[PDB]
């Protein structure tokens, strides 16, 4: 995993291990996704293509 | 993620999170 | 592109579990989604799974009965429903993201599962 949003850049040798989602509009997202409610961790693929 | 081991009296203490560290004196 | 096709859905009783599950073309490089429209509202969050992933999110109506699965192998993905409050009928649809920038990337056409009390 990886992620894309988060409340700012991390320091230096630091661990984020959060889940809350990213609200990258005014619009409360109240705990659950949706449009303007980005989850941050995103998956990779690793094909042999 | 982790252990250790280790009014007459009085502790002082000094915490301070640097470089992604914690530091006690 | 990457399709997804959303069958499964009827009419059940009451306390019924009729199990949602929609096809997708090309799963693997994308999360999905399950949203449902209530009769007079928008789409809202019920389910969600990553590829081979343990991460979960639900809404608080529907937590406590539902969970959500992905089998790694027909490329569908499978939704259970368990004893629907009648008031939780809705059309469910099934929805991807690639980079997220508004929404999910693609909305599959969808389904409709209504419960008679």
């Amino acid at each position: 995993l990886y992620r894309l949003f988060r409340k700012s850049n991390l320091k230096p040798f630091e661990r984020d291990i959060s889940t809350e989602i990213y609200q990258a509009g005014s619009t409360p997202c109240n705990g659950v996704e949706g449009f303007n409610c980005y989850f941050p961790l995103q998956s990779y693929g690793f094909q042999p293509t | 993620t982790f252990e250790y081991v280790s009014f007459k009296n009085l502790r002082e203490f000094v915490f301070k999170n640097i470089d992604g560290y914690f530091k006690i004196y | 592109q990457v399709q997804l096709v959303e069958s499964g859905g009827g009419l059940v009783q009451a306390g019924g579990s009729l199990r949602l599950s929609c096809a997708v073309s090309g799963l693997g490089a994308h999360r999905v989604g399950w949203f449902r429209r209530a009769p007079g509202k928008e789409r809202e969050f019920v389910a969600a799974i990553g590829a081979n992933g343990g991460n979960t999110n639900y809404l608080d109506s529907v937590k406590g009965r539902f969970t959500i699965s992905r089998d790694n192998a027909k490329n569908t993905i499978y939704l259970q429903m368990n004893s629907l409050k009648p008031q939780d009928t809705a059309v469910y649809y099934c929805a991807a993201r690639d980079i997220e920038t508004a929404e999910y990337t693609y909305w599959g056409q969808g389904t409709q599962v209504t419960v008679s009390s």
